[PDB]
Formats: C-alpha cells, sequence, structure tokens
C-alpha cells in the first residue's frame, strides 16, 4: 500500500462531511 | 517539551517499520528464487502475495486486539517484538552459516513470513490511533501537523527502503540486505520501549468490531427495546452499506498488489539496465526501484491533486464523485494489467528465439532482449489508479460512515485489500494447476519463460473489467 | 548473434614465456559472462577462467583473465609444459552462445 | 561424484536420424540446465543446443535449428538430443555440458563426449 501515509490521515487535511 | 518526544518516537518507529516491511516486500521474490530456495516464480509470487494479504488482513484483528484488550501501546510493543522475531529468520536464511542450523526448509521461511505479517498488521492497525491520541490533546491543528509529519515519515521510510535496501539486496548481498531491515526493526522496538515512559497510553475502550460482531450475531435490524442501543445499530448498518464498495475494490487490490510480486518477476526476465560498469559482478538497477519510482510518482502528484486539480475542479464544478473516482481508478488498474499482459506476450514472443542472461541477485535469469523500461507504463498506471481509487474508496467509506467508526472503516479497508491480495495469490495458484497449465511446470529459479504470465495478467484485467462494469451499473442505478 | 574472434588462431611459446591470447566480440559482452575453456587433445573441455577474471578450480595462479566490453584476453605469466592446449573464449550472455574460434598453444 | 556420460554416437547414413543420450549422476539433474556442444574433427567447439532446468528455455544453433531437438527426462536423469535429416557436416564429438543457474553461469562440467559419424 504505497498510499498508507495519505490514507492514515485522510480525515485531517481535506474537509469531509459526516466524519 | 516532554510531548514532542513521544511524537518523535512514534514517527521514528513508523519510519523504521515501514522501511523494514518494504525492504522485505521489495526483494522477497528475488530471495525466494535463490540458493537456499530454488522456488518457482509462481511460488515466490504466491508467497509474497500471501504475506502482504496477511499484513493487511491482520489490521482489523490487530485493532480489535489493541482496543478490546491489551491496550494500544502494549499491543504495538508486543507486535514490534513479534515482528523482530519474524525478521530475524530472513538474515539467518540468507547466511549460509546459519541456514544450516536453521535448516528444503520452507517451514522456516513460512514461519518467518507469518510472524512478520502479524507484526506488520498489528503495528499498521495501531500506530495511527496511537499517534493521534498522542497528539489529540493539543488540538486539531496540532493533529494535522503531526499527521503531515506521519505521512512524510511513512513515504520517506518507503522511499529509503525501496532504494537502499533493494539495491543492497539485489546487488551487494542478501545477508546484509536482510540484516539492515532486522536492525531497523530492532531500533524501532528499542525506541518504542524507551518512549513508553513519555507515551500517553489510553486504557482499552473496546473496538467497534466486537460491537459489529455482536450485532451480526443477532440477539431493518432489531434495535429499539432489544438488548442493543440505537447508535450502534445505525453504525453497523452504515458499515454494511460501506462493504459493497470494498467488495468491488477487491480485484483492484489484487491487480495493485501484483505490482511487487509478479511485476517484479516479469522485471527479472527483462533486460535490466546495468548501472555500475565497474568492479566484479557489476551492479544492476534494482527491480524494486520501479515500485520506488511509482511511490516517488505519488509524492509528485498527491500534493498536485490536492493543490492544483481538486481546487480548480471545485471552483469550476464537474468534480467527479467518490464512486466515479473509484471507477476511474479501477479502469486505470485494468489498463495497467492489460499493458502488463501485452508486454509479457511480447516478451514471450521474443524469448522464444533469443535471450540474454542476467545474474541479478544471485541467480541467472533468461531475460528477453527487451528493455526493462517497457514495464514503466504499467507501474505508472497503477500509481494513477491509486490516487483515483484507494483514497477515493476510503473517502467514500469516510463519507457514508460516522466519526465513531473511525479506525473501524479503515480496518475494513485494510481487510479487503488483504482479501484482494489473497484472491490474487489464489488465482495464481489456480492457474498454476495442470488443468489450466498457465503456470504449471517444474522450472526452478522462477524462469517464467515456460509459463504464461500474459494469460494471468489478461485474466486479472478481465476480472477487473467485469468488476468495473458491475460497479458502473450499480452506481448508475443507485445514484 | 555475437561472433568471437580469437587472435592468434595458433601460436607457439617457449617454456617460462609471457603468453597472451585475445578474444574480440562482434558486439558488447558483459565481462561476467565471458569464460575461457581449456581443451587438451583427446580430452573433454574444462572451464579455465569464468567471468574473464576468476580462475576455475585447479587452475594454476600463473593464468589471469583481463579485458572488458568487446576485447578480452587470457594471459600466462610463465608458460609451462602442461599449459599447451586449445583455449576457447565463450560468451554466455546473448543467445546463440557461440564459442570462440580457438587458440592452439604449443611448446617452442 | 558428479559425472556425465554420452551414448548413441556411431555411424549414420546421411539423411538419417540419431538420438544421443547423456546420463547424469552426482547432482540434481532437475536443476542445472544442460547444453549440447559439438566439436568437428580438428575443428573448434561449436555450441549446438541448450535446454533450461525445466525445458522452458530451449535454443539451438542456426545450423541445427530445424533438425535437432533437445529434451530432458528429469525422473530418470537424462538428456536427449534427437537429430533428423543428418548431413555430412554434423559428424563431430558431442558433449553434454552443465550450466549453472547460480551466482556465476558457465559450463562447469563436461562429459567425455560421443563421436557421431555421418557418412557412407
Amino acid at each position: 500500500m504505497l498510499s498508507e501515509g495519505y490514507l492514515s490521515g485522510l480525515e485531517y487535511w481535506n474537509d469531509i462531511h459526516w466524519n | 517539551a516532554g510531548r514532542r518526544a513521544a511524537c518523535g518516537a512514534v514517527l521514528l518507529t513508523e519510519l523504521l517499520e515501514r522501511a523494514a516491511f518494504y525492504g522485505i516486500t521489495s526483494n522477497l521474490v528475488l530471495f525466494l528464487n535463490g540458493a537456499p530456495f530454488c522456488w518457482e516464480g509462481a511460488q515466490a509470487s504466491e508467497a509474497l502475495l500471501l504475506f502482504m494479504g496477511l499484513t493487511y488482513l491482520g489490521s482489523p484483528f490487530g485493532g480489535w486486539l489493541a482496543d478490546a484488550r491489551l491496550g494500544r501501546a502494549r499491543a504495538i510493543l508486543l507486535s514490534l517484538a513479534l515482528y523482530l522475531l519474524g525478521m530475524l529468520a530472513f538474515p539467518l536464511l540468507a547466511a549460509p552459516a546459519t541456514r544450516a542450523a536453521l535448516c528444503c526448509c520452507s517451514p522456516a521461511t513460512f514461519a518467518g513470513l507469518v510472524l512478520v505479517g502479524l507484526g506488520v498488521a498489528t503495528v499498521k492497525a495501531n500506530i495511527t490511533p496511537f499517534g493521534a491520541d498522542q497528539v489529540k490533546d493539543r488540538g486539531p491543528e496540532a493533529t494535522r501537523r503531526f499527521f503531515n509529519w506521519f505521512y512524510w515519515s511513512i513515504n520517506l521510510g518507503a522511499i529509503l527502503s525501496l532504494g537502499g535496501i533493494a539495491y543492497i539486496q539485489q546487488n551487494v548481498s542478501f545477508v546484509t540486505g536482510y540484516a539492515i531491515p532486522t536492525v531497523c526493526v530492532g531500533l524501532a522496538f528499542v525506541v518504542f520501549l524507551c518512549g513508553q515512559s513519555v507515551f500517553i497510553t489510553k486504557p482499552p475502550d473496546g473496538s467497534a468490531f466486537t460491537d459489529m460482531f455482536k450485532i451480526l450475531t443477532y440477539s431493518c435490524k432489531m434495535s429499539h427495546g432489544g438488548p442493543f442501543t440505537e447508535e450502534k445499530v445505525e453504525d453497523v448498518k452504515a458499515l454494511v452499506k460501506i462493504v459493497p464498495v470494498f467488495l468491488a475494490l477487491i480485484p483492484y487490490w489484487t491487480v495493485y498488489f501484483q505490482m511487487q510480486t509478479t511485476y517484479v518477476l516479469q522485471s527479472l526476465h527483462l533486460r535490466i539496465p546495468e548501472i555500475s560498469n565497474i568492479t566484479t559482478t557489476p551492479h544492476t538497477l534494482p527491480a524494486a526501484w520501479l515500485t520506488m519510482f511509482d511511490a516517488v510518482l505519488i509524492l509528485l502528484l498527491i500534493p498536485l491533486k490536492d493543490k492544483l486539480v481538486d481546487p480548480i475542479l471545485r471552483r469550476h464544478g464537474l468534480l467527479p464523485s467518490s464512486l466515479k473516482r473509484i471507477a476511474v481508478g479501477m479502469f486505470f488498474v485494468m489498463c495497467s494489467a492489460f499493458a502488463a499482459g501485452i508486454l509479457e506476450s511480447k516478451r514471450l514472443n521474443l524469448v522464444k528465439e533469443k535471450t540474454i542472461n542476467q545474474t541479478i541477485g544471485n541467480v541467472v535469469y533468461h531475460a528477453a532482449d527487451l528493455s526493462l523500461w517497457w514495464q514503466v507504463p504499467q507501474y505508472l498506471l497503477i500509481g494513477i489508479s491509486e490516487i483515483f481509487a484507494s483514497i477515493a474508496g476510503l473517502e467514500f467509506a469516510y463519507s457514508a460512515a460516522p466519526k465513531s467508526m473511525q479506525s473501524a472503516i479503515m480496518g475494513l479497508f485494510f481487510f479487503f485489500s488483504g482479501v484482494g491480495s489473497f484472491v490474487g495469490s489464489g488465482l495464481l495458484a489456480l492457474v498454476s494447476i495442470k488443468a489450466i497449465g498457465w503456470m504449471s511446470s517444474h522450472t526452478d529459479f522462477g524462469n517464467i519463460n515456460g509459463c504464461y504470465l500474459n494469460y494471468y495478467f489478461f485474466l486479472l484485467a478481465a476480472i477487473q473489467g467485469a468488476t468495473l462494469l458491475l460497479f458502473l451499473i450499480i452506481s448508475v442505478k443507485y445514484d | 548473434q555475437i561472433v568471437l574472434t580469437q587472435s592468434p588462431a595458433i601460436m607457439s611459446a617457449s617454456l617460462g614465456e609471457r603468453v597472451t591470447m585475445t578474444c574480440t566480440a562482434s558486439s558488447g559482452v558483459s565481462s561476467s559472462y565471458l569464460h575461457w575453456y581449456q581443451q587438451k587433445p583427446g580430452s573433454s573441455p574444462r572451464l579455465w577462467i569464468y567471468s574473464t577474471s576468476n580462475l576455475a578450480s585447479g587452475v594454476p595462479a600463473r593464468f589471469s583473465g583481463s579485458g572488458s566490453g568487446t576485447s578480452y584476453s587470457l594471459t600466462i605469466s610463465s608458460m609451462e609444459a602442461e599449459d599447451a592446449a586449445t583455449y576457447y573464449c565463450h560468451q554466455y550472455h546473448r543467445s546463440p552462445w557461440a564459442f570462440g574460434g580457438g587458440t592452439k598453444l604449443e611448446i617452442k | 561424484d558428479v559425472q556425465l556420460v554420452e551414448s548413441g554416437g556411431g555411424l549414420v547414413q546421411p539423411g538419417g536420424s540419431r538420438k544421443l543420450s547423456c546420463a547424469a549422476s552426482g547432482f540434481t539433474f532437475s536443476r542445472f540446465g544442460m547444453h549440447w556442444v559439438r566439436q568437428a574433427p580438428e575443428k573448434g567447439l561449436e555450441w549446438v543446443a541448450y535446454i533450461s532446468s525445466g525445458s522452458s528455455n530451449i535454443y539451438y544453433a542456426d545450423t541445427v535449428k530445424g533438425r535437432f531437438t533437445i529434451s530432458r527426462d528429469n525422473p530418470k536423469n537424462t538428456l536427449f538430443l534427437q537429430m533428423t535429416s543428418l548431413r555430412s557436416e554434423d559428424t563431430a564429438m558431442y558433449y553434454c555440458a552443465r550450466s549453472t543457474t547460480i551466482i556465476r553461469a558457465f559450463f562447469d562440467y563436461w562429459g567425455q563426449g560421443t563421436t557421431l559419424t555421418v557418412s557412407s
């Protein structure tokens, strides 16, 4: 999984509803 | 400050453990086609696929083990010790002096692989929440900064691994190239044990996976006055709604995880450039560097997509939804599989007449007279697929799930990626049987020239295409 | 298709004399895949120098391989009587793996 | 311990067929992809054919491309070279050589060779 770094903090840098 | 030390310890452990995991995965295929292990290429690819699948299937189980019991910091500590114990088996196998004492001896390497897989799975599951609750108290901005550092640590560890460890393993030696990851696991365990004094350890609250398992094992749904609360039932319903997206993403994970198991195997049978021209046994370009290249590619276009494409599309509208992005990623990974199949068919056509010998690692390969750079496109395609599917997948999974199911959605994501890797290994095994005979032979040292990886890649592309058509149909119908 | 030309095809060297035979290739050959095989008359051939630098098992230390790329060479610091044989340079890099033309070495 | 013997060589009329066998012992014949190399009388060595460890890679010299056929029978540990449409220039001593798929690749071991004469 080369994008483990971006998937680990997915809910922090970009803004998403619900979560 | 007494707190940034804990964050630094977490980052160092993360960097070291990613470095060791990628060092193993980069050249496990080369190692298994070696002096102790004269395995077939299909067998080595299956072993690496099973290893990665275990590392990603244990993430829900590691998270449950950390949250329901055993705590999180202690779970990571025991996982690191277990991971180091597994790592110790690789340099011992590589070293001729110690392989005799250890042991052909397939059980030894399988035990080492499963030990390493469990360690990586548990660390992968528990490190991110551990860093978060290390940094949560300061504030959301501090958490964002720490997670920027964490992302950079993961990518940097992967890059330095796939470069240096792969170069040492393929060219210098396997003993040193597998002792260095063992050494870095030792340092990661030591630094985690040292930082245990300064870490912020939370009591085991209880994972959401046990609640989901209790809901599935029933006492829509039941809810209300029965022995279950409303919010847990709604959350489990949201998880069930999320599941089909991961089911559709499973073939994507199969074809993606092919990039380091069978794509490297095909690289071993291409004309690998030689980048030393000096000294004895001249060093060749590592087959894992392509993967490293792809990782580097990610580093050059994750920020771009986050800073150039996404803001412009948001301003101008017509920004594709999460499901549309997942479909685009699956199409890209299908294109990667198709390109791999085309390249392998051309390679088999070429090698039938002429060949070039490549003593890469410690084993000679009858590579075709085809440049290794012809494998550059497919790899790049997979990378593009990543930024379009994986993120988007999880993003969609984060959109249609509550905040309380953080680290339970992510666990399911890892679980289904591991399921995709297991499906790829099982497909390779199935096509390796006598009835199909695509990979059925007794050709040791890999020697894929008598097998049919073109047929295997075409089958993977066809499965991905069927899954993509089904995904598009259900997305159009539902949305 | 790489053809290996050996120079000279035949030569006589006295006892304890500097001996050198060259092998040129029609294309580029990796140094690790060029070997020299020694064949006595009436006997099967034998690896002499593998990867154009390293002596095989049982090879006297007077022998030495050198060269790289297109041109390689086998050298005897001090030729002795048992060294009179036919030496073939073989590239095991690109198929077909054609042998060299041969270099017959004789006592003078 | 390792040794390689040849058999099947003899007098063959031109245009005939002959099957040269090579019995191997002292090593695992499953590994160590084999080669057939012929040497004509008072001419130099000529590489004829090569078969991989598991018959996956099979190559022939351009002079024996459409006629010679190399094969290996691992369970009884033998190497076959069946040749058809034999002509006069095929008269030579054939050796079965052993190639290594290890750190270094070369013809480590050679058999004594068998003489095939194609004439009348």
